[PDB]
């Protein structure tokens, strides 16, 4: 009945999760800043030659929703965790999001990979390899993104695909 | 536990029962709701322990078969005005001691049920102005009323997304880029010329760019279709002109161009034309199949299915060996209830254009075959599970509706299909009878012998193939 | 190693026609129907002491395209003729549906039923009799069904299998 993952977005406000995640689904590039709630995408694509079902969880970056968060690290099966570039705060939230996906799913082997966002940007204020260095520690990769511009945005969600996958 | 308020001041805090709530068995893992009563459904919606985006989506597709749109802004907005809780003894304590109360309970019911339960009801007010806007269109009452309540609510927990759906109102009341990595294949011309659009026809344009133009156009107006025009059946209604203009816009592009084949076909009398012609239009159905339109298949596998076209066993004698399988494949995604159609659907890499036809028979069998409401107890639930059904479907179409196409647009070609009337002034039944007729007079039954007709066409029957070309 | 009928119901659409197979194939002392269910369409029935398949081709819903309908119709060995008892225009429509047939098939006697089906309490603008002796000058059965109280429904699809057996 084809196989399906469930992928969830998460960081920041502001980062651009929504921004990559409605790009990937509609080609589209969203150049609003509408926060979300909780949004839900279907995207039916083969990699590798195998033909999947990904279910999209977007999620809230504002504060203000942070207690709805274990809510759907319950579900996901991986995660993609965004932050910006030109955001240094954002970068920093990070450990963050990793240390309560650990916490929630209870475990050290949760596929995930770190997206960079916003690299069609030219004002860079976190460097590849802080970032790099962040992304071994937990054992996942690290691909820089622009929801604007297409870069990597299959690369990073595929990434996260093959990784639920040999999980 | 928590406490929650009186079911006498909130009426969402009604205790669970199988007499407002009935679960279906099986079970992320949460609970799936098989009936309810509005209020039950209304509370679910926008639970605060759990999220179900899918839920929001499902809800608000097909609400209008069990309560008013009104009505639901009714429910919503007082789903939204919580009470907040009486201080508790130790609070009560600390304020006759002129202290400040620790408010331990009274911050947590905050954070755990007012905070989630109000953001998931203005949630459901974005998704309901930003995917089923039409409610709004049909009753300005209704939008007034929304942008009031959306305006009146204070506190800065809510102040970035009460800003946020304001602005989205204010666009869709006054009111789509695409990028692709690659770039699109160069247009490919046969004999018609470029602007040349007095010479366009059948074997004149490149079959290739035929069936890309039909692709672009085909896929334009499946994504075109609305929920609106599907839920409630309304298509095979009395007002389906109203309530579905761009399904049947489609359906009807698709009639015609089925019909076009076919007179393609017959209104060529020369036996070796008409090979020609068949094969050519065998070759659109394969390119069709590369760029997974589905619907353009079954266009060319109906048109060769007709009455007309199916009995001219000489015509297709005659196709080559590699085209009879071609059309073989084909026609067969049909057999079995669309069983390997289904199959292939469901297996491809998008984009493609499905035919629609599958989900039109389903969604009305569902609607037709369930009950709009469940008895326990002398109680009347709403039976949601038969709208859960109607959605899956609306969803299935939603989501083959977001892939674009990586292909340029044609004008002309576009202009000379938008354009296309095989019928010409003649009704369907006189237009029918003729196309058979002509199938009649071109290949006579049996024992009649085959009668020989002249040529039509002054240019090369020759097709330039299916294999597209590449300079630069 | 039974034998296998494949039926076909036509009609004009917007009425009641995909309420008689659906009352046929279910039998809902227990609810919750799904037409997406493989064989929802496949059952096993004994008509006059021998048991056979029933395959039934609804295609409820999809009478816009109107070029399909030789394809759907080329695929069965009896027909189901259903109208409306309370819509005159389906019942007149009957005349072109059964040509239609005829002309598929390339037969002057292709097993058929006509079938006046009561699908709601409006009042009925076609009498038994008009259809009866329409029925009459095509040489084929005439069956009224209420398939909302499944009165009649097994008698329209019985009797149609018999016209099979006795071609
Ligand atoms: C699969 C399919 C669908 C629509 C169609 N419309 C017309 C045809 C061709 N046709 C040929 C004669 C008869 N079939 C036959 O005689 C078959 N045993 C041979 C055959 C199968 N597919 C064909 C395709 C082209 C030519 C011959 C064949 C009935 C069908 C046709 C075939
Ligand atoms: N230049 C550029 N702008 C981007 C990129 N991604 C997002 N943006 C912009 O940054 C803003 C935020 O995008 P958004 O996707 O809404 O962020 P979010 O992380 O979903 N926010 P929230 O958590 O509140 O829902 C928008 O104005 C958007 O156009 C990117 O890769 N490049
Ligand atoms: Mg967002």
């Amino acid at each position: 009945g084809m196989t399906e993952y469930k992928l969830v977005v998460v960081g920041a406000g502001g980062v651009g999760k929504s921004a990559l995640t409605i790009q990937l689904i509609q080609n589209h590039f969203v150049d609003e800043y509408d926060p979300t709630i909780e949004d839900s995408y279907r995207k039916q694509v083969v990699i590798d030659g195998e033909t999947c079902l990904l279910d999209i969880l977007d999620t809230a970056g504002q504060e203000e929703a942070s207690a709805m968060r274990d809510q759907y690290m319950r579900t996901g099966e991986g995660f993609l965790c965004v932050f910006a570039i030109n955001n240094t705060k954002s970068f920093e939230d990070i450990h963050q999001y990793r240390e309560q996906i650990k916490r929630v799913k209870d475990s050290d082997d949760v596929p995930m990979v770190l997206v960079g966002n916003k690299c069609d940007l030219a004002a860079r204020t976190v460097e590849s390899r802080q970032a790099q260095d962040l992304a071994r520690s937990y054992g996942i990769p690290y691909i820089e993104t622009s929801a604007k511009t297409r870069q990597g945005v299959e690369d990073a969600f595929y990434t996260l695909v093959r990784e639920i996958r040999q999980h | 536990q928590m406490r929650l308020p009186s079911a006498d001041v909130y009426r969402f805090a009604e205790p669970d029962s199988e007499e407002n709530i009935i679960f279906e068995e099986n079970m992320a893992g949460i609970p799936i709701i098989k009936a309810g009563t509005v209020i039950k459904l209304i509370e679910r919606l926008t639970y605060h322990m759990y999220a179900d985006p899918n839920f929001v989506r499902t809800f608000l597709t097909t609400y209008r078969s069990f309560c008013k749109p009104q009505e639901l802004l009714s429910l919503i907005i007082e789903r939204f005005e919580i009470p907040e809780p009486e201080p508790t003894e130790a609070d009560r304590i600390a304020i006759e001691n002129g202290d400040q109360p620790l408010s331990a309970e009274l911050k947590r019911f905050r954070k755990e049920y007012i905070q989630p339960v109000q953001l998931r009801v203005l949630n459901v007010c974005r998704h309901w102005v930003e995917h089923h806007f039409y409610d709004f269109e049909r009753d300005a009452y209704l939008l007034q009323r929304m942008e009031e309540f959306i305006g009146t609510v204070r506190g800065k927990a809510m102040k970035k997304w009460v800003e946020s759906i304001t602005k989205i109102i204010q666009r869709k009341k006054i009111a789509h880029n695409i990028t692709f990595q690659s770039s699109p294949p160069t247009v490919e011309w046969h004999i018609s010329r470029p602007g040349h659009i007095e010479t366009f026809d059948l074997l004149t344009l490149h079959p290739i760019e035929i069936a890309r133009q039909l692709t672009l156009l085909e896929s334009d107006l499946y994504r075109a279709v609305q929920p609106s025009e599907l839920v409630g059946s309304v298509w095979t209604k009395e007002d389906k002109e109203i309530n579905s203009p761009n399904l049947l816009k489609m359906i009807r592009h698709t009639t015609n161009l089925t019909l076009w084949f076919e007179k393609c076909i017959v209104e060529t009398e020369n036996l070796e034309e008409r090979v020609a012609v068949v094969s050519r239009i065998i070759e659109i159905l394969q390119v069709f199949q590369e760029l997974n339109n589905f619907n353009g298949v079954l266009e060319v596998v109906s048109a060769m299915n007709s009455s007309p076209v199916y009995r001219l066993d000489h015509t297709f004698e005659q196709i080559p060996s590699r085209q009879k399988k071609i059309l073989e494949e084909a026609h067969e995604l049909s057999e079995d209830h669309y069983k390997k159609y289904l199959a292939k659907l469901r297996s491809i890499n998008p984009p493609c254009v499905p035919f629609f036809g599958i989900y039109l028979t389903n969604i009305l069998k569902t609607e037709e075959g369930n009950p709009e409401v469940l008895k326990r107890h002398g109680k009347e639930l709403i039976n949601f599970s038969k709208r859960r059904k109607v959605a899956e479907i609306t969803g299935e179409i939603q989501q083959y509706q977001n892939q674009p196409y990586c292909l340029r647009v044609e004008s002309d070609i576009k202009r000379f299909f938008e354009n296309l009337n095989p019928m010409g002034n003649s009704m369907e039944k006189e237009f029918t009878d003729y196309l058979f007729n002509k199938s009649l007079e071109i290949e006579p039954r049996n024992p009649k012998p085959l009668p020989r007709f002249p040529k039509k066409y002054s240019y090369p029957l020759k097709s330039p193939g299916v294999r597209p070309s590449n300079p630069r």
